[PDB]
């Protein structure tokens, strides 16, 4: 279907756009060739079958992370050190390269689109955080705030100059591009276990959740009583954290322990799935049916979960 | 290492012999009427980088028979070579197993077990122990390729090699340890004092209740010249299948086969031998829970000390 | 002459990557032997039973190319000194798996990073690997001149960079190297791959690396300035250090992406080769003593012995 | 030897503690109503010359409960002592088993497993490995006596002991091997530089899927005096059952118990320590297919070399 004959075993990302079409990211993390691919599935039940996709393209290196840019844009964090922008054509049958800018000195590990949707933030193993102008195809700001690999970058839902970043230097940084010294270290009470994932609350402007290398999920309020509230959700590191599209949002947590967990507002477990035979890499809630949740793993499984709301 | 496997693969004579032995065995197990109706379970035990897997495939195609291959390999590094070959070329026909053949829980029983676990003194890479462990997953009527191997010894005179061995004295170890261990060596400046005689023999499968791989052998070497005994040269011979053999024994040496150089068992003190006298040597294959080793001694014309008692200088890890 | 190598953490196809690198003028390539993102599980089900080959085949290159053109790199997720027990255990198993694969390939050198103060368990795992068989391959310890915590931008309002001169503190990366080699009991197979930063430390910090076994110097593309013509160049201070490193005859490693995009990548190496060509010549003594550098001899006794 | 068992048996405190622990466990498994209606399967694993068998019998009689004893012993020499005791005194109540507890195929499952496989540093006689093998034939609700053990370490100053260790240099081995191995020693002329801290802990039964007896522990010893570090003194503590314990840790030392002297982990080079400084030491319990061993290093105030890497100087045979 004008796309690559085979999609790579290690599925890295799953993201639903407004209409319900599924965007997939994959890398070959073994064998002769270590490359990647991007796929669109208007029928998400057909995923990961290559002959039943709406669109498909081969990237030169692996896909560490990706994000939708509006309704036709695909922003990619590459192993090459490049931040890539891809665009679905008029018919939405071809994924075409807009830009591929090699700005990072190591693997681009994390990418997030800012509130405006005209600017993006990238994090890398090169220890830098970059602010990008998507229209001008340039780096606006380069920040070396961390002292180790940058694990996660999460742009604020509504504040365009605000974003969160976490690193292997045990720092969780709150950013505000408006300040002369834009970063502020959010003290996780003492040293502790490294932060691995971040998710801004969709309603409470100064609230966010963060996952660690030990499997604990913690709930933070930027302006609260110093210490937070936590739950030991996983046996291994919390890879990702995704909030549901509901008025009262539920939080999906995915781990290297090969399980999925769905929690409530007070971090208590409602759903648990051991469907995956390898690492759970991404999670995306259906925009059409809010009780549905799709997960992708390194086991090459696209699993659709029926969450009990 | 990858380079060690690459140099084993440079010997075509070896695999052409293995292919021929597998081909011949396939025709004896499946008659022309059952040609493409019966599928033979073939297990390559210690598959390496896969040349024996390819030899088994070339043999099944030339015999026009059906085979289901298993490639057992303990070395995880070699498993990477195997799993890449499997995916790219072999397909579902070949099942790559990353396991010690002794520890492996087989899904099916085997018709033929193919292996190349032989050293310069045949059994010194512990082919007997390895194949004994794997014996359980072979069908009653099952064939082992190789079916048999025999080590051979001959007394040698060589003042150069005696000097070379002596020069292996190392700090932090018995000052005579170097004489109590074999050396793989392309013997050049030497003299064979008598004809090679068989030492230890192993047969596969081992159809006996109390299986014992321990051995004690006495060899009497008639010497027709005046000379000095400096050690014993070791060789081997193997029967892959029927008349298909491989040999490093000089008189019967497989032409163009450079996969094995001879072995040398030194003696701590040179022994004078007169014409008409017999050299008498005793060799023992020993073992415990964790190790296997050789012990040896010269009893005629004069005695030597028992070399490598309890494997104090040289052992083969199980 | 100057021996040079290219450092990458992205090799989509090994054959063309090597080829492209050689075409740039480089003598070798520093690359991962396993995918840097391909985290592996050794204990817990179901992830420990992950199939397929764990990495690319050794058959992709000739034995000579593995032995002469490839320097191996430890996966960035391998953390033997993690405070998490599960991470520590998988990292021990992964470190051994990677170091053993490099041995299988017959790689001439393998890179390991000293990026923190505590590398005790990394030292233990490496000493057990050194004492398991032969003693060929080199281990290049990647240690920076200036710690990453000491070169970060002063952009964190509630955690400012220390503006107090800490004489001993500026020398923290040497003690990270020193502790590690002391623990590994001065193994001759353990050397320094010294990473040069944007801002050079104080002379005392540089002088500490005098007498240390430096076998490689890592030059990031980000430390280069741009001249009038738009080509990558170095500060006079940086040039001074390169000349000192050329007296030790180290191998130079270029890491990072192209930051001078209008030019070819080989321009970074062309500059390095120019500094190598424009270095002071050897005097009568330096010409005579050539080949005798750190070669130990017994002092002569012309009274007791006849010369 | 027979004399080694005879000196273990000279310590009454040890067996009176074991008897008491068995007695207490018997009352918790069998209530007074089921008194002489239910028979408890008790297995003495590493029964020796039988003092633990007699302790288990004294305990069953004092508790007024019914027991069926199994006496497992690998040492064939000790089996002769056992089989003679069995026939002459014990009778059919005691079944003598000449086997390694790890290899033994049990006819019944056990309610209680009693053992004394502890060294001066608790786990150094490989009690964990042995009991892990034997774990399968213990009933789900089954009790292991001892249930737990913990080793302890403390930094010591002693120029006499440093000199004693130094004097253990032997020909034919690494000239510093003597510093890379523990010594059982009744420490006399020494100085403890800081309080003992727990090192490694083992619990029986081991209710976890991936059982790992390997360990890595970091110990920080605050020093309030100026001194020289020459090594580390090792002790242990064990919980036989509930509050019934045995200890060689000096502060909690079981009164009149002389079955274990302390252990000494030397260091190749003496380390100067100033008042107010912390001594930081790292200990590792390692293992492979065939051996178990300790590795250790001092990282504060200065570094030492990693002592006994790969068990090159000292191993415990599996
Ligand atoms: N018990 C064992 N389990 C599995 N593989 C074994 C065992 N013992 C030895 N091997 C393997 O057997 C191979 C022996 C090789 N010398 C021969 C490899 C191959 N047949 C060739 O001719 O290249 C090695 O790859 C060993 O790792
Ligand atoms: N795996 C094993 N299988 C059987 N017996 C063992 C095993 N390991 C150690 N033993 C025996 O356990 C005993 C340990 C003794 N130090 C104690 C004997 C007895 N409990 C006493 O206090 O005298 C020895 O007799 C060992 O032979």
């Amino acid at each position: 279907p004008n796309a690559p004959a085979c999609m790579e075993r290690q599925l890295e990302a799953a993201r639903y756009r407004s209409d319900g079409a599924l965007l997939l990211g994959a890398s070959s993390l073994s064998g002769r060739c270590w490359a990647g691919s991007l796929w669109l599935f208007k029928d998400p039940c057909a995923a990961p079958n290559e002959g039943f996709c709406s669109a498909g393209v081969q990237t030169e290196a692996g896909v560490a992370d990706l994000t939708w840019v509006g309704e036709r844009g695909i922003l990619v964090a590459s192993d090459s050190g490049a931040v890539e922008l891809w665009e679905l054509d008029e018919n939405e049958t071809l994924i075409v390269s807009k830009f591929c800018k090699y700005e990072h000195d190591d693997i681009v590990s994390t990418v997030s689109v800012l509130s405006s949707g005209t600017q993006a933030v990238s994090g890398s193993k090169d220890i830098c955080i970059k602010v990008w102008d998507l229209a001008q195809q340039v780096v606006l700001s380069s920040y070396r705030a961390h002292a180790a690999q940058v694990t996660c970058v999460a742009a604020s839902p509504h504040k365009d100059s605000v974003f969160l970043s976490c690193s292997e230097d045990n720092r969780i940084l709150l950013w505000d591009t408006r300040c002369p010294k834009p970063a502020s270290q959010i003290g996780c009470s003492a040293p502790g276990y490294l932060p691995t994932s971040l998710a801004w609350h969709p309603q409470q402007s100064e609230v966010f959740v963060f996952g660690d290398e030990n499997g604990t999920v913690s709930l933070v309020d930027t302006k609260s009583t110093s210490c937070v509230l936590s739950s030991a959700v996983h046996s291994q590191c919390v890879t990702g954290l995704v909030f549901s599209p509901h008025s009262v949002p539920f939080l999906a947590s995915l781990s290297e322990d090969c399980s999925l967990a769905v929690l409530d507002s007070s971090l208590s477990e409602l759903f648990r799935s051991q469907a995956h035979r390898d690492f759970v890499r991404d999670a995306t809630w259906s925009p059409l049916n809010h009780s549905l949740l799709t997960t992708v793993g390194w086991d090459h499984q696209v699993v659709h979960h029926v969450v009990p709301t | 290492e990858s380079q060690t496997y690459e140099v084993f693969e440079k010997d075509p004579i070896k695999y052409s012999q293995y292919q021929q032995a597998i081909y011949k065995c396939l025709l004896d197990r499946v008659p022309e009427e059952e040609k493409d109706t019966n599928v033979q379970v073939l297990m390559v035990l210690g598959a390496g980088r896969g040349p024996l897997v390819n030899a088994s495939l070339r043999a099944a195609k030339q015999a026009d028979r059906r085979i289901k291959l298993y490639a057992v390999e303990k070395n995880p590094n070699a498993v990477v070579t195997l799993e890449n070959w499997q995916f790219e070329e072999w397909g579902s026909q070949v099942t790559v197993v990353s396991s010690d053949m002794r520890e492996w829980v087989a899904p099916e029983k085997a018709d033929i077990i193919v292996s190349e676990l032989l050293g310069s003194f045949a059994d010194n890479e512990l082919s007997p122990e390895c194949l004994d462990g794997a014996q359980h997953f072979l069908k009653d009527d099952g064939v082992s390729i190789p079916g048999e191997y025999t080590s051979f010894l001959a007394p040698i005179s060589s003042s150069k090699l005696y000097n070379e061995v002596r020069a292996c004295r190392e700090k932090d170890r018995d000052p005579e340890a170097q004489f109590e261990m074999p050396y793989v060596v392309r013997l050049h400046n030497f003299h064979q004092l008598s004809a090679p005689q068989p030492c230890f023999t192993f047969s596969h499968p081992n159809r006996d209740p109390m299986i014992d791989n321990n051995r004690y052998c006495t060899l009497e070497f008639p010497v027709e010249v005046n000379t000095v005994l400096h050690g014993f040269a070791g060789y081997f011979e193997t029967v892959l299948y029927q008349d298909i053999t491989l040999s490093i024994r000089p008189e019967t040496h497989s032409p163009g086969m450079f996969s094995w150089f001879p072995i040398l068992f030194p003696i701590k003190q040179p022994i004078t031998v007169r014409e008409g006298q017999t050299i008498c040597v005793r060799f023992w294959r020993c073992s415990n829970s964790k190790k296997v080793w050789y012990e040896w001694a010269v009893t005629a014309p004069v005695c030597s000390a028992i070399h490598n008692p309890t494997g104090r200088s040289y052992t083969i890890g199980l | 002459r100057v021996s040079s190598g290219r450092d990458l953490n992205c090799v989509p196809e090994i054959a063309d990557t090597l080829g492209a690198v050689a075409k740039q003028g480089f003598d070798f390539l520093c690359m991962p032997v396993f995918h840097p993102r391909f985290k592996r599980e050794f204990i817990q089900e179901p992830a420990k039973n992950r199939p397929g080959p764990q990495t690319r085949s050794d058959l992709l290159l000739s034995g000579r190319d593995w032995n002469t053109l490839i320097v191996g790199k430890l996966s960035p997720w391998i953390r033997p000194d993690s405070k998490v027990e599960k991470i520590r255990r998988n990292s021990e198993a992964a470190m051994l798996q990677e170091l053993n694969f490099g041995a299988y390939l017959g790689l001439p050198a393998f890179l390991l990073p000293l990026n923190q103060e505590d590398n005790t368990n990394l030292a233990r795992v490496l000493t057990n690997h050194i004492h398991t068989g032969h003693h060929s391959s080199m281990f290049w310890m990647r240690v920076p001149l200036v710690a990453p915590e000491d070169l970060r931008d002063d952009i964190i309002e509630n955690a400012p960079t220390t503006h107090t001169e800490e004489y001993s503190g500026e020398e923290k990366t040497w003690m990270w190297w020193h502790n590690f080699r002391t623990l590994c009991d001065y193994s001759k197979r353990i050397a320094v791959a010294l990473e040069i930063g944007a801002d050079l430390p104080s002379n005392h910090v540089i002088d500490r690396w005098l007498g240390e076994p430096i076998k490689a110097a890592i030059l990031p593309t980000s430390i280069f300035l741009t001249n009038k013509k738009g080509f990558p160049v170095l500060s006079k201070m940086h040039q001074r250090l390169i000349f000192r490193l050329l007296k030790l005859e180290v191998q130079f490693i270029i890491t990072g992406t192209n930051h001078h995009s209008e030019k070819e990548f080989c321009s970074y190496l062309q500059y390095l080769e120019y500094l190598s060509q424009n270095r002071p010549p050897p005097n009568a003594y330096e010409l005579f003593a050539k080949g005798y550098e750190d070669y130990l001899q017994s002092p002569l006794q012309p009274l007791m012995d006849n010369l």
